[PDB]
């Protein structure tokens, strides 16, 4: 009894750490989305050379779309890890199922997943700096 | 041409920002796991005492001599 | 049940409040929008935040703070800043004109404009509280809102709430560092007003915290942000035992009893250890005895007043982290056997120890390193009579020629308050020398 | 042991619905798969004593 | 694994959550004890009634 | 059916009594949910000394938790073995006296004594014998000293003849943990002397010395200190709670302890105590149990018994032993150390033996001693009191809450008379 | 005597179960209060924007 | 919570917005009579008879 | 304008545990008892008739506003210990003068 | 503490680059 | 087979009686449609006491419903268990008294008492034994007080020997609930003294603390408040409806309490009271039941029997228990609290025992007290009456509704005389 409870406590602690990592990356690239929207609105105001502004703004809108793809992924992971952390012995959702102690096919390392999110943020920052340089060139 | 990095950027907005850091996990949870499991005291631990939970009234009409 | 209402008056008070409320939000896991991070599972269904953040029926954690400043900006910067959704709109009070480094403006004409509104907000917060531990008033003796309106608000709070605990955090004017010319006038008047309407007024000053940041943290450009972060760590270590589990629990109503020997001697010092950087924390062991000696070292002080020249009258040690009471007693007994630290003869039992299990909180983007143990040391040396003498000398130096008096006269106070303020501070100095001898 | 056995098992397949890149072999699944093996191992110790 | 005898209590050095849930409290003017649901640190209680 | 009503007041009280309840529950086979998973019926025979029978196998402790401020009471009801207490036995305030005897005795603490006496009266008239009340308080604090002594006075007025046992955590020689602890200790011992019939003085430095020297323990924490104190609480009640060869309840202990009504301050002790890796050197026997009891290291007060004279001493053994061996050991101790015992009382040792030991240990022993060395503790408190009282320091905090200097003067003179009584009975000759 | 004790214990167990069910329903009602407060906040955020004032 | 009992009753009106009260009793010309019997309960809820 | 106590229920209905940490308004609890019948001492207008004793207090109550409060408040010390004799005289003098100022503002 | 010192050094280098850029766009 | 008729007057009376018929239909198995779905035959065995039988299985209540506006009776009819009442028993007017005793007793209640009297006379001649009448109302309203007292006066003129019960929701010391409560209570008590056989003075504030401290419950709601009142009525009346080892009806209750004719003002009490989550710690014994009876905090009035002196105490144990435990607990509580008991009445406690506990309960216990402490309530009411009547507050309504000031003076004189006799019998000694 003691060993099973204590392993359950360790599993819940590791799930909480994973949830904190998901929340951090969620908030980071959501902030990047907000800066992308604000920079896009400034570029629209500066547009109102035109073809270059159209290409740069389309690159910005696509980078925002990729960031939103990542945000949806992290939001879904967060809502999953919410209930997986919240489940315990007393909770009623606990259920029979078949053999699930499997490692799946093609999975990601935590460092690889963080690297993917970091590369998304870095590409968004590069597009933001390019649009800022375009605005300075127009002005 | 306003300077880009220190042109219009207030101290509180550049210092009292919203908290965001990859090391928030270590703030509330140690990465080092606990190196034990501890159960309650058991019957083999509370009955290892020789002649445990018996008194001196139990040697009457018992047939065994008193070496205790 | 534990309730502390935090009033931040002045520009200094509001910025220190920004730092401290960032620290409390980080400590209780509240996002800057005022909500738990889309989960109720961190800490479970906890209500340990109740000491600082009032909670509605939907998840919004509004803080129990009142941010007051007569001047615009700074408070409006909080209004338009990152912590915009956290603060209630009526919790941030702003006037039209500025007090303009004038105690008369802060106390009589412009300070009395907003005092009814500020007292109404404090009354609503107190009625919302389910039993107040006390008020925490953050201000500076530099002048204006943090001096005149702070003294007026304290005076009215003593009228209304009676014997309620009022713990003060004052940026006392530095011995040689100054950013104003009427700082001695404002400080003398504020101290004279708030000798009787106060309980325990912790002192900090910018020059000593600058020396701390230069020597320990190795920062060659310490702005007000770092200063307010160390002050936030000090007040958080002060209030940690009301919200975290501890071996020895101390609450807000014991700092007057264990640090005020006589009703006018209520101006304690403040120290935090180990204030350290990462590259020095890699080298230093930072054990309990080491940080306990570092608190009583006359270079870690944050009041810029060498306590070897004075005698300790009381101390309140606030340990936090994985600190053990056995080593606490060993270190605090080796200090008593040490001869550099000198106590008054009438206080043999001169320590109040409070141990909390919660380790110190590391802010992201901060300057302090990650430590496992910390001490917030709260001394009551009579060495501060040196600072009172230097301040009184500056006051007399500008008062013999009656310089800058016409501003106060035209804005609503006569020479009698000046004279009785200087008389009261001379009496205070005689009280300090008598309690020393 | 019936409750924590399915606390693990229900937690696995609910964590298989991570859409594209969140399907991570993080240092939580490693302990979590071992929990399935350990609880079944500890059930067998009790059932051997029960027999 | 050990009997409850003076120096046989081991504390966890890893935990740093702690806090303190406010169970005993006042509303209106009366003492409501209230059922505790959170331990010291959000860990689940050893007994759930 | 001698019931005992338990009372824990203050932060130290609510910690020590909680540890006491979770070490009594393991001896009586009570799990954290309150049911009875016992091995023998001897655990259930005398469970009514501390517990009240409830629905099913549930047994609720007869404890009253008093505090002027929530906090550590929330901590002990959120920790393990905290949901067994009845929620009506949790009388709490909202402000807290906070190291102020005046604030704990003559202010908002006094508007809780009605509810506390209501709870105490309920748990007292829900009995048939009611041996006594015991308190676990904390001389040196606000809600431990003041409110605790107020409860002692009121309950002593209500029930004069019953036992009023107290466990006082006295101030320490070195280290204070409270600036105003001489004032609090003097003003509390003034009530303690006139009210209580037996008082056990536990000192934190003595607990630190035991845990650091007999037990090493590196990082002790307050849990082990509370466990030591709680073991000695159980050691003076084990004769009531389990049958023995030679029983001695609390009234027998008091009668064989105090020769005079103003000498009810004992120094407790529990001495099966080994280090971590020291089981291989001490095979536990009655003679080394006795010498560990009479050793000055394993005394839970700063008062060295070598700096005094043992007026009386009682020893409650638990476990399996020989009465000849026990009596010969105590006679041998008395005959070797003749000058450390008063010569006008022969056989200063009162022995009691219970058959049931604590779980794990083969056999244990509890040491309590009325000695003249407690005059050192009272003299240290008098010295610090007259240091702080000459200059009127930290005393407006009492006189503004509403007392006068006459109470302080009377308490100082009472404790000086206590020191004088201990001194004159230390050097008194037979003829 | 066994039947007397059995009747008393059965009545007592019915008390415990009824009180536990009532407490669980009280907790569910409290969660319903929180849900209604969240729904009110959503309604204020949707239908009560300052631009919607006439 | 199945038996009725003092204080063991909960709120069926929880979450309801309409609390409209119908006029079941009125004077027709000069005599008092139950003019209801075809009118709903509180908030438009249907009655039994 | 009266509470007249609640006997058992003094655990509640005090301002400090009713979440009102300011100074309480003191009423006359433990109500008295009379023998029967009262004098009418008033007309049909609410006026006090000729002959009855009337209070010298203000008919609008006493509420000293912010701009008519005295500029000096004493301190609420209520101890008078470890002070010099001129200090105690000063505190008593300023207490008397500020009480006189409040009585001036009320009436 | 190593990671904190490393990111503080990186922030100091980024500070130096930003201030150099400001000085040269003066 | 002894029938009693139930009348409800005013808003408070209508809601409280609606909850009363709800609970006594639940304990008798009556569904909201009006048929019978009970488990045992004991539920309908004495169904004639409270219900008249229509054609088929319909069991209508023996109730009369009075309020000057459709209003609250409209809500009751459009509430649960509102279809059992006969529509001919809803007697109502058009105007509605504006919390005016003069309007409810002289102007608006004057031309409705004929219809109410015809309904009551018909529903009482439909009886077979007609033990008596019980009325639920408050002494703080217009049609609750004035119309209720007019009904009481006319019914005592009609049937002068039947038992009369009033349930008399008295004004509260704290809060107000109405600003003309002193006038209403002084004018209604003057009628209740000379026209009621027994009166249970029930306080909203005392019920508030009972429902919120001893039951937690957070939001209490008038459903639970009126259900506590209804449980007290059921415990009072139960010896008519269920068999027991020692039964006691209303006339036994009134004979064994009321010492002198103008001393029939009681304090009710229902004392199974378990907070949410403390039933596990509850012991469920006869001594604990009697202790929860004889606790001052468990009274349903603001007056303190510890401040006063008990004249006669009636305790009805509704359930299965022992004459040992019951009689010895009454004797023990008397002999311990002999200070709060008149010495000139030896053993001034009547004991009744039923056999059917509440559904979901093992045992219940209703408490009725006739202490002299209830003079505090009339002192409060009389002093507030003096403070209003000295300056003629709100008196122009009462004088313009055709009613003089000597009525007020006579009512106040009668109430002050009532306080005088209560104090006289409190401080009178034996010899
Ligand atoms: N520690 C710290 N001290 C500050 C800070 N801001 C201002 N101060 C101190 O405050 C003193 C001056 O008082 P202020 O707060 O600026 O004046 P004020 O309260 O705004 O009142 P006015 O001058 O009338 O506007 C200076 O000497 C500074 O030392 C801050 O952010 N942190
Ligand atoms: N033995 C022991 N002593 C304690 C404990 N907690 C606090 N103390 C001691 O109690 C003293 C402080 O008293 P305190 O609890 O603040 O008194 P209170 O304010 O009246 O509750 C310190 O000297 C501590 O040594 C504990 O759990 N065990
Ligand atoms: N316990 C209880 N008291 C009530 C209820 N309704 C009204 N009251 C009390 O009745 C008093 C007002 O009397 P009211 O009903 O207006 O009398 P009416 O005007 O003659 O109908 C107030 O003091 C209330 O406390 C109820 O549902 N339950
Ligand atoms: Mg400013």
């Amino acid at each position: 009894h003691a060993l099973t409870m204590r392993t359950q406590a360790d599993v819940t602690k590791k799930l909480g750490d994973r949830m904190n990592d998901i929340n951090f990356w969620k908030f980071e690239l959501n902030r990047e989305i907000e800066e992308m929207i604000e920079e896009t609105d400034l570029l629209c105001a500066q547009k109102k050379t035109l073809e270059q502004s159209d290409r740069q703004i389309k690159l910005n809108r696509g980078s925002k779309h990729k960031l939103t793809m990542d945000w949806s992924d992290k939001l879904s992971a967060f809502k999953i890890d919410e209930k997986c952390t919240g489940l315990n012995n007393n909770s009623t959702e606990i259920q029979y199922k078949e053999g699930s102690a499997k490692f799946e096919a093609v999975q990601t390392n935590p460092q690889s997943w963080a690297e993917f999110s970091h590369d998304n943020v870095v590409r968004a920052e590069h597009e933001r700096l390019a649009s800022q340089q375009l605005r300075n060139l127009i002005d | 041409k306003r300077v880009p990095h220190a042109g219009m950027k207030t101290t509180m907005t550049s210092s009292y920002k919203t908290p965001s850091d990859p090391k928030m996990t270590e703030l509330f949870s140690c990465p080092v796991d606990t190196p034990w499991v501890i159960p309650e005291a058991g019957p083999i631990q509370t009955f290892s005492v020789p002649n445990m939970y018996t008194t001196e009234y139990k040697t009457y009409a018992s047939g065994k001599p008193i070496t205790v | 049940m534990r309730e502390c209402i935090s009033i931040h008056v002045g520009q200094a008070g509001v910025q220190i409040g920004n730092a401290c409320w960032e620290l409390y939000c980080l400590e209780h896991g509240i996002q800057p929008d005022g909500q738990m991070p889309s989960d109720k599972t961190i800490g479970g269904g906890d209500d340990s935040f109740n000491t600082f953040f009032s909670e509605t029926g939907a998840g919004k954690h509004v803080p129990r703070a009142v941010f007051v400043d007569l001047e615009p900006t700074v408070v409006d910067e909080v209004r338009t800043g990152t912590y915009r959704q956290l603060f209630h709109p009526e919790q941030l009070i702003t006037g039209k004109e500025d007090a303009a480094n004038n105690y008369a403006r802060g106390h009589y004409t412009i300070g009395k404009e907003i005092v009814d509104l500020v007292l109404d907000r404090i009354r609503k917060l107190a009625d919302q509280c389910t039993g107040l531990q006390g008020f925490l008033i953050f201000h500076s003796f530099g002048g204006g809102t943090g001096s005149g309106f702070a003294s007026l608000l304290m005076e009215r709070l003593s009228v209304d709430y009676g014997k309620k605990s009022k713990l003060e955090f004052a940026i006392y004017p530095a011995p040689q560092i100054s950013t104003a010319v009427v700082e001695p006038y404002n400080t003398i008047l504020t101290t004279h007003t708030t000798l009787e309407h106060s309980d325990c007024a912790f002192m900090v000053d910018n020059e000593a915290i600058y020396d701390i940041c230069r020597r320990n943290l190795d920062i060659e450009r310490p702005t007000y942000t770092n200063l307010n972060r160390l002050i936030a760590q000090i007040v958080s270590s002060i209030t940690a035992s009301l919200r975290f589990d501890g071996a020895l629990n101390v609450d807000l109503t014991e700092f007057q009893t264990n640090l005020v020997p006589y009703p006018r001697i209520h101006f304690p010092l403040a120290t935090y250890a180990p204030v350290i950087s990462a590259e020095k924390a890699y080298h230093e062991q930072l054990s309990v005895a080491e940080i306990t000696n570092a608190c009583f070292e006359p270079a870690n002080q944050m009041v810029k007043c060498d306590p070897r020249h004075g005698k300790y009258m009381a101390c309140c040690m606030l340990y936090r982290g994985d600190v053990v009471p056995k080593d606490v007693n060993a270190a605090i007994a080796t200090i008593k056997t040490k001869r550099t630290i000198q106590f008054v003869d009438w206080c043999p039992t001169g320590f109040k120890v409070g141990i909390n299990y919660q380790p110190p909180t590391v802010v992201p983007g901060g300057d302090l390193a990650k430590v496992q143990r910390a001490v917030c040391m709260l001394s009551n040396t009579t060495a501060i009579a040196e600072a009172w003498a230097r301040l009184d000398h500056k006051f007399d130096l500008m008062y013999a020629k009656r310089a800058f008096v016409h501003w106060y006269v035209g804005e609503g106070m006569e020479e009698g308050e000046f004279s009785e303020a200087r008389e009261d501070l001379a009496a205070l100095e005689k009280d300090y020398e008598e309690v020393g001898v | 042991k019936e409750a924590p056995m399915k606390v693990a098992q229900t937690r696995l397949d609910h964590r298989t619905h991570r859409p594209n890149v969140e399907l991570c072999r993080d240092p939580a699944q490693y302990r979590m798969v071992q929990e399935v093996g350990e609880i079944q191992d500890s059930i067998d110790k009790l059932q051997q004593k029960l027999a | 694994a050990l009997p409850f005898l003076p120096g046989n209590s081991f504390t966890d050095p890893t935990q740093r959550k702690f806090h303190r849930s406010q169970s005993l409290g006042y509303k209106n003017g009366y003492a409501l004890p209230a059922r505790p649901e959170v331990g010291i640190g959000g860990e689940p209680l050893e007994v759930n009634q | 059916m001698r019931e005992i009503v338990h009372m824990q007041a203050g932060q130290c009280g609510n910690q020590i009594g909680a540890k006491f309840w979770e070490v009594i529950s393991d001896e009586h086979g009570i799990d954290p949910t309150g049911t009875y998973h016992g091995d023998s019926d001897l655990q259930l025979e005398r469970i009514n000394v501390y517990y009240n029978e409830a629905t099913g196998g549930k047994y609720v402790p007869r404890a009253v938790l008093v505090d002027l401020e929530p906090g550590t009471m929330d901590s002990v009801r959120s920790g393990p073995f905290g949901q067994i207490f009845r929620p009506d036995n949790f009388v709490f305030g909202q402000s807290g006296a906070g190291n102020n005897w005046a604030k704990g005795h003559y202010t908002e603490g006094a508007e809780l004594v009605d509810s506390v006496l209501d709870v105490v009266r309920k748990e007292a008239e829900s009995c048939d014998c009611l041996q006594g009340f015991q308190l676990t308080h904390s001389l040196g604090g606000g809600t431990g000293s003041g409110m605790g002594t107020l409860l002692i006075s009121k309950i002593r007025e209500e029930y004069p003849d019953r036992i009023m046992n107290t466990f006082s955590v006295v101030p320490s020689p070195k280290v204070s943990d409270t600036v105003v602890e001489p004032y609090n200790a003097t003003l509390s011992v003034h009530q303690l002397v006139e009210n209580t019939d037996e008082t056990y003085c536990i000192d934190n430095e003595a607990l630190y010395d035991i845990c650091f020297r007999t037990l090493k323990l590196t990082t002790p924490t307050y849990g082990d200190l509370n466990h030591l104190v709680s073991a000695t609480m159980s050691g003076v009640t084990t004769c009531l709670r389990f049958p023995g060869q030679l029983n001695a309840d609390l009234r027998k202990l008091a009668v064989n302890m105090v020769p005079f009504p103003r000498l009810h301050f004992f120094m407790p002790g529990f001495a099966p105590l080994t280090s971590r890796g020291s089981q291989q050197y001490r095979a536990l026997t009655v003679p080394e149990l006795t010498q560990q009891m009479f050793d000055a290291k394993n005394m839970m007060a700063a008062c060295d018994p070598r700096h005094g004279r043992y007026l009386t001493v009682a020893a409650i053994f638990r476990g399996r032993m020989s009465m000849k061996e026990v009596d010969e050991q105590m006679l041998n101790v008395q005959n070797k150390n003749s000058s450390y015992f008063v010569e006008w009382i022969p056989n200063n040792v009162k022995t009691a033996v219970c058959d049931i030991p604590p779980r794990g240990l083969k056999m244990s022993a509890t040491f309590i001693g009325n000695s003249t060395a407690i005059q050192e503790l009272f003299k240290r408190i008098s010295e610090q009191f007259t240091a702080m009282f000459r200059r009127k320091a930290f005393l407006h905090w009492y006189t503004g809450e509403g007392m006068d200097e006459m109470e302080f003067t009377e308490a100082e003179s009472n404790m000086n008379d206590l020191v004088s009584e201990y001194q004159q009975y230390q050097d008194a000759t037979a003829e | 005597e066994q039947r007397e004790n059995d009747r008393e214990e059965a009545f007592a167990s019915d008390m415990i179960r009824n009180d536990k069910i009532s407490e669980l329903l009280q907790r569910r009602q409290e969660q319903d209060i929180r849900n209604l407060n969240s729904a009110m906040n959503e309604f204020r955020d949707l239908h009560q924007q300052p631009e919607g004032r006439r | 919570s199945l038996p009725f009992l003092p204080g063991n009753s909960f709120n069926p009106r929880l979450g309801r917005d309409k609390f409209h009260k119908s006029q079941h009793f009125d004077y027709s010309n000069e005599v008092p009579m139950l003019v209801g019997g075809h009118k709903p309960g509180i908030g438009g809820d249907k009655l039994l008879g | 304008s009266s509470h007249f106590s609640a006997n058992q229920y003094k655990q509640a209905f005090d301002s400090r545990r009713l979440q009102n940490s300011q100074i309480p308004q003191t009423y006359k609890e433990r109500p008295s008892s009379y023998e029967g019948f009262t004098q009418i001492i008033a007309n049909d207008r609410g006026h006090l008739k000729q002959g009855v004793p009337r209070s010298k207090d203000s008919p609008w109550g006493g509420f000293v506003g912010t701009w008519e409060m005295p500029k000096k408040i004493p301190g609420n010390v209520t101890t008078y210990m470890s002070r010099g004799d001129p200090a105690i005289d000063n505190i008593q003098k300023t207490r008397a003068e500020h009480n006189e100022y409040m009585r001036q503002a009320v009436s | 503490n190593k990671s904190l010192a490393d990111e503080q050094a990186e922030k100091d280098r980024l500070r130096r680059e930003q201030e150099l850029d400001d000085n040269f766009t003066e």
